[PDB]
RNA sequence: AUGAUGUCAUACUUAUCCUGUCCCUUUUUUUUCC
């Protein structure tokens, strides 16, 4: 019931709240938003909104590295994602994109 | 023809641009000039939906009638922590306003706009009712003249203004009391 | 105007040429009773009934011969029903001469499936396998066969409805919404059907999706047109798996789009009603008031002649179901467009000489008009009676039964007024009261029952005293229809101011409490209520202490529902008459009864308490 | 004082059964009168004679002893005059005398 | 399929059967499981979709 | 009934408990609630309790705020509003908008309940309606217009019409809009203003709009003119102006020009 | 509204509006005893003949339409 | 879907149930009950005897008009018994 | 310097809503025997 799509208003307010309160207090930040919980706010920070996350096309090196590693440790995305420096969901989407466009 | 249609009316000025497209101009000409009737508001043919917040952001929030101001309620109304609010329930204090029922039986009895020829439209506030011959107080103060404003001395020499030809200003062709030195 | 009789032979010849339909002809001639009033309106209505093309030809030639004589003094639709009944006679006949599994033809095959599919032979040989398959369904099933699996290591395509969201599809609804599943996009009408899947958003999804979708499709009515919509809806509202809610919602979208579309719906009217008429007969009440509403909006939305010319072939349809629900349909449309507009149609129908089923239908229509319109029948009551009267004497039975029943419904909505309008109806009815066995008898008793309050206490004195005999004798029949009728009768006959107490006290009350008060009745609902009312009125006449005094002992009876019944009865009685009449001892039995019954309560309800 | 609202013209039956009230145009109403159980006067519910676009010159009660009451309404129709740009319907249009019949049993008022 | 889904859902419901006011996350769990009873085929399709796709 | 047996402290606690009973999903609950709140308002007296009403956060929509508004009304009745108004009118100042339209509603229900007594307070409310009716946002025009309505029915026949004409000026531009609630509001407004001011002035605002070239203006001014027309059709006669006669038709009614 | 005679709309013609206000004026004249008597005084006739001429002018006034 | 029947107003008194009891019909308000409701027996008959003018339950009281609708004279129009745009039952 | 098209989003309105409600769907080849 609480779950749903993320909104620009909720997302910007999440930016400001994280800026003010700090990274380790989630319950305080979930208090301001409506229809969202603390877990969802944290994972929403570290998954997507976090500025340290790299949003752009993958260079050739990152594709070589991603393919090699994914053939090295099948199906493990949370181990690979830090090694290439990208988000697990992102490198997943890009992998299915490489097999999708490869044929 | 919008030209010749203007010869059939006592006050043909009433005829306007879109008026010539009317389904019955030969009447509307005679109605719109009816004695005491009032014009249609002008906000249509403006697509702006009757208002914007340009001039409306500089307005005061509100100001009370003097009869309500002398009463003294204004100072009584004016902050609280949450636990003080649940204390305000447990403690509670009575009689914060403590109004004088004599006073509020007094003001609205003992103590206590526009005519029909006017109607409001979107942007109009002050202007029509600063004109040639009519100025505000303070600018009188900067001017510093005791109870003509002195450049209507030069409106003697150089002539009546092109911009407001209908002009009359006191003492010249306009034979004045308080602020308003021309009409 | 005798040349409107021989002229009826002429018109019969011409229209018969342009065979045998009695209805349209009597509809044509039905304008004669206004004579010299008749006008161009006859061209309009008939325009829909026959081909609008020949319509200008026939109506034109009619006005010429009419004006001259005065001075000197859809077809395919009906063609289908005829073939339908004829095949029924062929098959039915063959068995004497001797269902959905009957073999089919390639045109019939092309009839079912929609556009864009191909028939295939792969071989002639695999086809010969399909032909031997029947023989080999027996033969090769008796032969060697089996299946097995091997252990070996191991692509998986599938489709939900993806785009952004597309709320979920039940596993069956795929058949309808399959076109949405394929993701081919962005290249005319095919894009309107494709975008029309917003239906799916109305059917299943979140409430907001249903709201916004509903509006979006409302404002696109004029755009998409009724054709594509109904083409993509009527299958859904026809779905065998349909919900309650989903049904109701599709009803809503049909309404909201039918507030706009007016002239457009004309081809689809029947195509609508076929699904909608089942709403009129339903267990749910709100479903019924909705149905009546949307048929009102449809009939008023379309034209009169549209409705009439539309709905004829369902009158003689073999199944009585469609006939019945169709009758209620005519009731609704008649409430829409008014009685006098639709009269000549009916009055033409009940005199149809083809077959009885028609007249049965039309009479049922008279009834359902009586129920629906109710109190408002009053002005045309006379003409209506003048229609229906000819069926009471008919050789067929049904027509007689349903006829007199319709008189009943009339009089019940006729509550007292217009007595003389029923006048000519009486003398046969009373006579029939003598000679009848079975349901028709009870029906007459229903009619006469609702009539008697409308007569004069002098004439109704005699007539009533005659009815009382049969009324007595007939208490004992096991028929529950019977018991309902004779019950309400006893209310009206014996609740008459012109009836004597002692006569009721002796003749009636003992058999009344004997046969009627039993545990068959109370368990039923209607019988419960009506019984309550009748007993209440008998108390209203003979007095209080009698009735109560006889039914007190039953407060202590085992079953609840029975106790509930006598309890609410005592309640209403002592409500009206007052407790002053009650003596002492019976009052002891009262208070003890009421406490005792109150001490055992299986369910929570007011009846015991208010009591 | 209205165009369509009754009270203008007033008529009543010789036997006092039903009183008929009428406006100048479009509305002619009837109240039926019967004394109560105590022989004190009780008034019924109204009825409606409504006839579209019809001017009523005068209304007079009519004598029918213990019958369905009759009423004499002078009428005229201007609907002929409004749709006749020539002005012929201004002339050649005669005021229609119509007798309405109240009917107790059918409890409506028919032309 | 319905058999299996039913069993599993009952199993999950069994941990909370005593059911004090619980908490927020638990509340989400009861409401979502309860959802699964009303529209099972939805839940089954969503599940098979996860099993075919999500690796994170 | 009794109300003396209990000390005031208990009462005011009852108040602060009653405040959140207005979350009820049922209408009869709120009913009894507001009426009680009036009773205890009599048991104590106005100022404190109406202040406790003005405390309200307004936080949710209807479901309800406006019930508190009703309490402000009935409280203003139970002891003379002749006392209470200045507090409210001051509390329109607050920059928070939804409570501004709140106190507008309070005036609406207020005049609806007071009726005749508004023969005085009309003046007090007049300039504030000017500020409100002059539009910050549509709800101001709407609610204020409703106030003009109930005021207009209430004051009828007592001779205050002038200021009502002034307010009618500012009412008049709002005639045009497609929003259902504001257009039906304005309709009720101009109907009450019809009966209070008299038709003549109305019609003098409604003449020119009838035949104006545009379709919009004709749609509306004809809707208005119908509203003015159905009621008081008898009294309109005098006010139809003189309209000259053309070729085929005589548009002068000469009966009025017969002079003795 | 429609069944209420005198109802206007956006397409309303001059002729219809003025013939309306005419007929309504005449119903007022039939209505008020005095004003009627004023008319009888000014132009000398019976009350009757006045009302009769008015009832003649009910359908016509302004004459034929356009 | 829900609108007045507007048949001619008779002498029959209006009947409101528990729910609708206090409401003036048209203004939807509880204020100043003054005059009385009249509807035709065409709208009020039979199962409608003592029926609610609105919901269809038994009438426990009689509707009174406000003073607002009084001066605007709306109480004089056709019988204000709401009919759903299906039947009335 | 506010046009059109978008299933983004949030505020807001209506003393609207949330408890009323089952009562004429009873449809079949007439068929209850001193
Ligand atoms: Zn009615
Ligand atoms: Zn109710
Ligand atoms: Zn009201």
């Amino acid at each position: 019931i609480k779950g749903g799509v993320w909104r620009n208003t909720e997302d910007e307010i999440l930016k400001a709240a994280v800026m003010k309160y700090g990274k380790n207090q989630w319950s305080r930040i979930a208090s301001l938003l409506h229809r969202k919980s603390a877990k969802q706010c944290k994972a929403r920070w570290y998954e997507w909104l976090d500025p340290s996350i790299k949003k752009t096309e993958w260079s050739r090196e990152e594709e070589e590295k991603l393919l090699h590693l994914a053939k090295l440790m099948p199906t493990q995305w949370r181990t690979i994602a830090p090694i290439i420096g990208r988000t697990a969901a992102q490198c997943l989407e890009h992998y299915e994109f490489l097999l999708d466009k490869a044929a | 023809t919008v030209a010749e249609l203007k010869q059939l009316v006592a006050r043909p000025d009433v005829v306007e641009m879109h008026d010539v497209t009317a389904q019955d101009p030969k009447l509307l000409v005679h109605l719109k000039a009816t004695r005491n009737s009032v014009p249609v508001p002008r906000h249509w043919c403006f697509k702006r939906k009757y208002l914007q917040g340009k001039r409306g952001i500089e307005k005061p929030p509100f100001e009370l009638p003097d009869f309500i101001k002398r009463t003294g309620i204004q100072e009584m109304r004016e902050q609280k922590t949450m636990k003080s609010k649940m204390r305000e329930k447990v403690r509670p204090k009575m009689g914060k306003i403590d109004i004088d029922y004599q006073k509020l039986h007094d003001a609205f009895f003992k103590w206590q706009l526009t005519i029909h020829g006017d109607l409001y439209y979107e942007g109009k506030e002050f202007e029509t009712r600063k004109k040639p011959g009519d100025l505000s107080d303070e600018l009188r103060i900067s001017l510093g003249m005791p109870v003509p404003p002195p450049w209507l001395i030069a409106m003697q020499r150089y002539g009546p203004p092109p911009s407001y030809p209908n002009l009359k200003i006191p003492g010249l062709n306009s034979p004045l009391y308080g602020d308003v030195f021309g009409t | 105007a005798e040349k409107a009789k021989a002229g009826e032979l002429k018109v019969v010849n011409g229209a018969a040429a342009s065979d045998q339909t009695p209805g349209a002809t009597p509809k044509k001639l039905s304008s004669w009773d206004q004579a010299e009033t008749p006008g161009h309106t006859p061209s309009l209505r008939w325009d829909e009934t026959p081909g609008r093309a020949k319509g200008s030809e026939t109506p034109g030639a009619t006005p010429g011969s009419k004006i001259w004589d005065p001075t000197p003094s859809a077809e395919t639709p009906r063609t289908d029903r005829g073939g339908d009944s004829i095949g029924e006679t062929p098959t039915p006949g063959a068995s004497k001469r001797k269902e959905r599994n009957r073999p089919l033809s390639d045109e019939e095959l092309d009839a079912m499936f929609p556009e864009g599919y191909k028939v295939l032979p792969p071989p002639a040989g695999y086809v010969p396998i399909r032909t031997p398959a029947r023989k080999l369904t027996a033969t090769p099933t008796p032969l060697g066969g089996m299946t097995g699996f091997h252990m070996q290591t191991e692509m998986k395509s599938v489709n939900d409805q993806p785009s952004g969201n597309l709320p979920f599809l039940k596993p069956d609804d795929i058949q309808y919404f399959d076109k949405l599943l394929v993701d081919v996009d962005e290249s005319e009408e095919q894009k309107e059907r494709k975008i029309m899947k917003l239906l799916l958003k109305i059917k299943n999804g979140t409430p907001p999706m249903r709201k916004a979708a509903l509006r979006q499709i409302t404002d696109k009515a004029r755009e998409f047109g009724a054709g594509p919509l109904f083409n993509q809806i009527l299958p859904l509202l026809m779905s065998p798996t349909l919900e309650d809610q989903e049904r109701h919602l599709l009803v809503k979208v049909i309404d909201r789009i039918l507030y706009k579309l007016d002239d457009l719906v004309r081809p689809y009217v029947h195509k609508i009603l076929v699904v909608i008429e089942p709403l009129l007969i339903d267990e749910d009440y709100y479903a019924r008031v909705e149905g009546r509403e949307i048929i009102s909006n449809l009939a008023k939305a379309a034209g009169l002649a549209t409705m009439i010319s539309t709905m004829r072939p369902d009158i003689d349809n073999m199944d009585e179901y469609v006939r019945n629900t169709t009758a209620r349909a005519f009731a609704v449309v008649a409430s829409a467009l008014g009685i006098p507009s639709l009269l000549p149609f009916l009055k033409a129908v009940c005199k149809s000489k083809k077959s009885w089923q028609a007249r049965h239908t039309g009479i049922k229509i008279v009834q359902q008009i009586a129920i629906l319109m109710g109190c408002a029948i009053l002005p045309h009551l006379r003409s209506l009676v003048e229609i229906i009267e000819h069926g009471l004497v008919d050789e067929q039975q049904k027509v007689r039964t349903i006829s007199a029943l319709a008189i009943a419904a009339l009089a019940e909505a006729a509550t007292p007024y217009g007595i003389e309008s029923f006048d000519s109806v009486l003398k046969p009815l009373w006579k029939g009261i003598r000679q009848h066995r079975g349901k028709g008898l009870a029906a007459f008793l229903k009619a006469i029952g609702y009539l008697i309050p409308l007569m004069d206490a002098e004439y109704a004195n005699y007539y009533t005293r005659e009815v009382m005999l049969i009324l007595i004798r007939e208490f004992q029949s096991p028929d529950e229809e019977m018991k309902k009728i004779v019950l309400k009768v006893v209310k009206q006959c014996c609740g008459t101011d012109g009836v004597e107490a002692n006569y009721i006290k002796t003749e009636i009350l003992p058999p009344f409490f004997k046969h009627f008060w039993q545990h068959r009745m109370a368990l039923d609902r209607r019988n419960y209520r009506q019984l309550v009312d009748t007993t209440v009125e008998l108390a209203n006449k003979v007095g209080a202490a009698e009735i109560i005094s006889r039914i007190v002992d039953d407060l202590k009876d085992e079953a609840e529902q029975y106790r509930k019944m006598v309890m609410e009865t005592i309640e209403k009685i002592m409500g009206n008459l007052g407790a002053a009449d009650i003596d002492h001892k019976l009052e002891e039995q009262l208070i003890d009864g009421i406490l005792y019954a109150f001490q055992e309560q299986t369910t929570e309800d007011s009846v015991m308490l208010n009591g | 004082c209205r165009r369509i609202v009754p009270g203008q013209f007033l008529a009543v039956d010789p036997k006092g059964r039903a009183v008929m009230i009428s406006a100048i145009e479009k509305q002619k109403l009837v109240y039926i009168l019967n004394r109560d159980a105590a022989a004190r006067l009780t008034i019924s519910s109204p009825l409606e004679a409504h006839k579209a676009n019809t001017l009523v010159y005068h209304v007079v009660g009519v004598d029918v002893g213990f019958e369905n009451p009759m009423f004499a309404c002078l009428e005229m129709d201007y609907e002929e005059a409004d749709n006749d740009p020539t002005g012929e319907a201004a002339a050649n249009t005669q005021q229609t005398l119509t007798f309405y019949e109240l009917d107790l049993g059918l409890n409506h008022v028919v032309r | 399929d319905t058999k299996l889904l039913i069993l599993a859902l009952e199993r999950l419901k069994e941990a909370y059967s005593v059911k004090s006011r619980l908490n927020q996350s638990q509340r989400e769990e009861l409401g979502l499981i309860e959802q699964a009873y009303d529209n099972p085929h939805e839940a089954l399709s969503r599940i098979k979709r996860h099993l075919l796709t999500q690796r994170a | 009934r009794g109300a003396e047996y209990v000390s005031a402290r208990e009462w005011m606690r009852i108040c602060f408990e009653l405040l959140e009973l207005l979350k009820a999903h049922k209408k009869a609950i709120r009913r009894a609630t507001v009426n009680t709140f009036g009773y205890i308002a009599k048991a104590i007296g106005p100022h404190d309790v109406l202040a406790t009403l003005l405390n309200n956060l307004k936080v949710q929509e209807r479901q309800n705020r406006v019930c508190t508004t009703v309490a402000i009304a009935i409280v203003a009745e139970t002891c003379s509003p002749f006392t209470v108004l200045p507090a409210l009118m001051n509390e329109y100042r607050v920059p928070e908008l939804n409570v501004q339209n709140g106190v507008l509603k309070s005036l609406s229900f207020l005049f609806e309940y007071i009726g005749e007594m508004g023969k005085d307070y009309i003046y007090a409310v007049t300039p504030l309606l000017e500020d409100a009716l002059m539009d910050r946002d549509l709800v101001h025009r709407q609610t204020a217009s409703a106030v003009v309505q109930h005021m207009s029915l209430g004051v009828y026949g007592f001779g205050c019409e002038d200021s009502l004409n002034h307010l009618l000026n500012y009412v008049w531009p709002n005639v045009f809009e497609t929003s259902p609630h504001v257009i039906q509001a304005v309709m009720g407004a101009l109907e009450g203003l019809r009966v209070a001011i008299g038709p003549c002035r109305m019609l003098q605002y409604c003449l020119q709009g009838l035949f104006h070239p545009a379709r919009k203006v004709r749609d509306v001014y004809w809707k208005i003119y119908n509203s003015i027309y159905i009621g008081s059709q008898d009294a309109l006669i005098a006010h139809y102006p003189r309209i000259y006669n053309d070729d085929k038709n005589t548009y002068i009614r000469y009966e009025l020009d017969y002079i003795l | 509204q429609s069944k209420y005679i005198g109802t206007g709309h956006a397409d309303t013609t001059k002729w219809e509006w003025l013939v309306n206000q005419h007929r309504d004026s005449y119903c007022s004249y039939m209505g008020h005893f005095d004003l009627l008597n004023y008319f009888a005084i000014a132009e000398n006739e019976s009350k009757a003949r006045v009302r009769f001429n008015l009832m003649e002018k009910m359908l016509q006034p302004c004459g034929p339409p356009a | 879907d829900l609108i007045f029947c507007r048949k001619q107003a008779g002498v029959a008194i209006g009947r409101l149930c528990e729910k609708c009891d206090g409401k003036c019909v048209i203004c939807d308000s509880y204020v100043r009950p003054c005059t009385l409701v009249r509807i035709c027996d065409e709208c009020n008959y039979g199962s409608y005897q003592g029926r609610c003018v609105i919901c269809g339950g038994p009438g426990v009281s009689d509707a009174y008009y406000c003073k607002e609708c009084t001066i605007q004279e709306k109480d004089r129009d056709g019988c204000p018994k709401i009919v759903n745009l299906g039947s009335s039952k």
